[PDB]
RNA sequence: CCCGCAGAAGAAGCACCGGCUAACUCCGUGCCAGCAGCCGCGGUAAUACGGAGGGUGCAAGCGUUAAUCGGAAUUACUGGGCGUAAAGCGCACGCAGGCGGUUUGUUAAGUCAGAUGUGAAAUCCCCGGGCUCAACCUGGGAACUGCAUCUGAUACUGGCAA
RNA sequence: UAGCUAGUAGGUGGGGUAACGGCUCACCUAGGCGACGAUCCCUAGCUGGUCUGAGAGGAUGACCAGCCACACUGGAACUGA
């Protein structure tokens, strides 16, 4: 059910970086990035309103690590919802605790800190939670367990997160590795390069 | 009395065994048009004394006759 | 906020003595992104001189539209040749959403919460057109008091 | 036209016919094969298409098509037919499963073995 | 027929004006005229007139704004073959707002503004705006 | 005889009753006559876990009406009056 | 449900890539073998056949078939047509039926109004609560656009009268 | 498929059922139903709802719950609330 295939083929695809190696270096090269997600890689996708519509829900797939069927529903979710369904569909994705793993630093890549997760070394407020999909919700509190804590990942996973933006929505500790989600995130944070009313279109017809 | 019919005869040659029409009015439940919609009724009329074609004012009542379950209070006109 | 896009291209034949000869076909339309919308047509041997050709015919040719914030005031149907289309307010949910060729037009002439659907055939070069029509006939939100009062 | 006029008689659907009398609606059925024939196909093109006629288990006696590159099917072969006509060959309206009942999986396929039914080659 | 003469007035209203007719006259009713009055309160026909005794002359007087008439479009809804009654939570709003629609009601002519105010409902004549 | 009973409307292994008064003789999960209060054996040391409209059952106990044990119990535990 | 133990260790497939349609090249084949949802591909450079490399899409599923509705305003109440595209009976009179100018009175069936009862629970939806999430379970509202009784309103329609 | 109906429709009385009742009988009347579609023919358990559709609709009646009917086929009763 995990993508599991060489993760960064994807992002030269995408045609950009969705930090899946994210790890160490950054603004990749040292990997081959851009014109040949394939063998005949050179070619200009000239493509349909479709193509562009398809590979932008893609994209943004590709990043939080989700299969068309929960991110279906995920879309679907955003919709029932009140306020708009392109950004609902932003916040239920953020509220992802893999997400809410990585976004505060615990782990080197989304990959890495659902890697985590799944191995229950994380905690909500208190209680092991150790499935991806866990919505968060304001005023959580995500805590790595104290058995297996300062261990290999988490430090240079705690440290390169530093290197990051860095949010808002959440109060990260480091000595503690405990840090409480305080808000869903606006639309204004995160963002910029990623099209909505794309993806809602796509799920539209 | 609990609700009453009015309708006019259309049948009276019969022992009591007096027939009322009960005209209504009905939207179409499809095609919103108003149409008519009938309901004979076979009434009690003791000593027959309604005719053909007198209005006439009905009650529902218990069984008189795989048939009658309705009797007459009073008339109102006649010769048509 | 220039902002332009092409609905259609489409090859058309037009057979002489010495064979068929092809042409093409631009159908553009272009929108200030805040009333002011126009399409052109124009058409040339080659495909870049259509679309080109097209855009200029789109520059004039540009009728304005009164909006009601960034939606309609009311609900409206236009109707060019055998297109026939409708559209609606809709408080905009998010909305938008109407067949791709109309999308066009009413996404660079600024409505922002549109749901539309055309019936008929659904010939490009008639729905908008249709849907042009369709906004430009739509009265004034308040001078249709204008109208009235006296 | 007329409100009255549709009153008397409402409008009525067209009721769809199925193009494929694998009776009662039916994933697939069963059959014992008639007769193996070949023909070729309508104006354009141009073949030896390879056919075979099946009395099914509910008795309508069909024709279908064997897909795939060869076929080791004969008379009083058991076999599984479903839907997929063959514009081409007219009158021919349902497939064989290969793969199915005494139906064989084209040999040596490697692509969409699923279609023309044929195992995972032991890589 | 003369079968419809509600029609009829909508109809003569609606063809004059797009012959940018100044006046326009027709046999007079009770009903017509109640109507006319709302044309007129909600200013979509200037000024009416009912000048007979015996055989009655409902006229009117239309107006043209900008170059346009006022009346940009004049539908009958209710007619004889197929009458339409909405209760009053159904009175249908024209033009989103703007516009009118013709209601008759239990206590009389009104507009779908006004009979929305009043309680109730009733026959919805016409369309106007 | 009408009887006051529980009526398993819960889920595998994560049950759930509803309280019922019905016909004794119709099915557990079946016809009754109205609800008047639920009963969750899972409610957890939270808050809530067996509400029971007291008013009600004891009208139909002066109607008649007959009480199962488990709901016996549930009255005679909802204390009564605190 | 919790705790320990070992080792990445036991765990990835299916369809598609001519257009509609996300994904392209080589080899073989040569109107053959074959493909095919529709258009249509195959007669020597086949992105359409078959294999290969690459890619796109899904993922413990993937494809195919069968099946309802959808897009279909293609039975058009909402919401369509009949000069030449399917469609005005060769023409006429006329029963039933449908529709009917204009005033007043009356009636109050249609129509409209309020009140009241009823419209089982579950479901659906809204706001919560319980299972590590979810599926699932559950509290409470909301909804059930309906029907029926009473009382009123009289403009419109129908009844009666002139 | 355009006509259908002799317990047929109604009256009177006796009998009858837990009860109203052509339920049954005797007698009397000559009625009753039917183009707002009877009779005849074909198909079918109905509902809550279920899927789909923006709605209006269309399609449908597993699983849950309500009602009905049936218990190898046809027919009958006995017991019993
Ligand atoms: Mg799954
Ligand atoms: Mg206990
Ligand atoms: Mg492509
Ligand atoms: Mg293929
Ligand atoms: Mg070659
Ligand atoms: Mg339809
Ligand atoms: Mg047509
Ligand atoms: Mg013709
Ligand atoms: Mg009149
Ligand atoms: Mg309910
Ligand atoms: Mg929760
Ligand atoms: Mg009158
Ligand atoms: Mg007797
Ligand atoms: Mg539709
Ligand atoms: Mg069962
Ligand atoms: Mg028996
Ligand atoms: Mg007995």
């Amino acid at each position: 059910a995990r993508y599991l295939g060489p993760k960064l083929k994807l992002s030269r695809r995408e045609g950009t970086d969705l930090f899946l190696k994210s790890g160490v270096r950054a603004i990749d090269t040292k990997c081959k990035i851009e014109q040949a997600p394939g063998q005949h890689g050179a070619r200009k996708p000239r493509l349909s309103d479709y193509g562009v519509q398809l590979r932008e829900k893609q994209k943004v797939r590709r990043i939080y690590g989700v299969l068309e069927r929960q991110f279906r529903n995920y879309y679907k979710e955003a919709a029932r919802l009140k306020g708009n369904t392109g950004e609902n569909l932003l916040a239920l994705l953020e509220g992802r605790l893999d997400n809410v793993v990585y976004r505060m630093g615990f782990g080197a890549t989304r990959a890495e800190a659902r890697q985590l997760v799944s191995h229950k070394a994380i905690m909500v407020n208190g209680r092991v939670v150790n499935i991806a999909s866990y919505q968060v919700s304001p005023n959580d509190v995500v805590s790595i367990r104290e058995k297996a804590k300062k261990q290999s990942r988490v430090k240079a996973a705690l440290e390169l997160a530093e290197q990051r933006e860095k949010p808002t929505w959440l109060e990260v500790d480091a000595g503690k590795m405990e840090g409480t989600f305080k808000r869903k995130p606006e639309r204004s944070d995160l963002s910029a390069d990623i099209n909505e009313h794309l993806i809602v279109e796509l799920y539209s017809k | 009395k609990i609700r009453t019919l009015q309708g006019r005869v259309v049948s009276d040659k019969m022992e009591k065994s007096i027939v009322v029409a009960i005209e209504r009015f009905v939207k179409h439940p499809i095609y919103g048009k108003f149409i008519k919609r009938t309901t004979k009724l076979h009434v009690h009329d003791e000593n027959n004394e309604c005719g053909i074609g007198d209005v006439v004012e009905i009650r529902e009542c218990r069984p008189l006759s795989k048939t009658k379950s309705w009797t007459l209070v009073r008339v109102v006109e006649k010769a048509v | 906020e220039l902002q332009e896009k092409l609905i259609a291209v489409n090859r058309v034949s037009k057979t002489v003595k010495g064979g068929r000869i092809f042409s093409f076909t631009a159908l553009t339309v272009v929108g200030d992104g805040n009333g002011r919308v126009g399409f052109g047509y124009g058409k040339a041997r080659e495909v870049p001189a259509a679309i080109q050709k097209a855009m200029e015919k789109a520059r004039r040719n540009m009728i304005n539209v009164a909006l009601n914030n960034g939606t309609l005031q009311h609900p409206v149907k236009g109707v060019h040749t055998g297109s026939r289309v409708f559209m609606q307010p809709a408080s905009e949910g998010t909305g938008i959403i109407a067949g791709g060729a109309m999308r066009a037009v009413l996404e660079v002439a600024g409505v922002h919460n549109v749901l539309a659907k055309a019936y008929g055939s659904t010939n490009p070069i008639n729905v908008v057109r249709a849907t042009i029509d369709g906004l430009e006939n739509m009265n004034s939100p308040e001078m249709v008091a204008a109208k009235r009062g006296k | 036209a007329t409100v009255n006029q549709l009153v008397r008689k409402p409008r009525a659907r067209k009721v769809a016919k199925s193009n494929v009398p694998a009776l009662e609606a039916c994933p697939q059925k069963r059959g014992v094969c008639t007769r193996v024939y070949t023909t070729t196909p309508k104006k354009p093109n141009s073949a030896l298409r390879k056919v075979c006629r099946v009395r099914l288990t509910n008795g309508f006696e069909v024709t279908s098509y064997i897909g795939g590159e060869g076929h080791n099917l004969q008379e009083h072969s058991v076999i599984l037919i479903r839907g997929g006509r063959v514009k081409d060959l007219p009158g021919v309206r349902y497939h064989t499963v290969r793969g199915a009942l005494d139906c064989s999986g084209v040999k040596d396929r490697k692509q969409a073995r699923s279609k023309y039914g044929v195992k995972r080659p032991k890589a | 027929s003369m079968q419809d003469p509600i029609a009829d007035m909508l109809t003569r209203i609606r063809n004059g004006q797009a012959a940018n007719k100044a006046a326009v006259t027709m046999p007079s009713s009770k009903l017509k005229v109640a109507i006319a009055n709302v044309l007129k309160e909600e200013g979509f026909i200037e000024d009416f007139k009912v000048e007979g005794d015996t055989k009655p002359e409902l006229e009117l007087t239309l107006k043209y704004f900008q170059g346009k008439a006022v009346v940009e479009s004049i539908q009958r809804v209710s007619r004889p073959g197929l009458r339409i009654y909405k209760r009053k939570d159904e009175l249908p709003k024209v033009m989103a707002g703007l516009g009118i629609a013709v209601v008759s009601t239990s206590k009389g002519v009104m507009t779908d503004r006004a009979a929305r105010q009043a309680g109730l409902g009733g026959e919805i004549i016409c369309y106007v705006a | 005889m009408v009887t006051i009973r529980l009526a398993r409307h819960g889920a595998k292994k994560r049950p759930f009753y509803q309280v019922v008064v019905a016909d004794s003789r119709n099915a557990r999960n079946g016809r009754f006559i109205e609800r008047v209060g639920f009963f969750n054996p899972i409610a957890s040391e939270k808050e809530e876990g067996t509400r029971l409209d007291l008013d009600r059952i004891a009208h139909w106990v002066g109607q008649g009406a007959t009480i199962s044990d488990r709901v016996a119990a549930l009255i005679k535990e909802v204390n009564k009056a605190a």
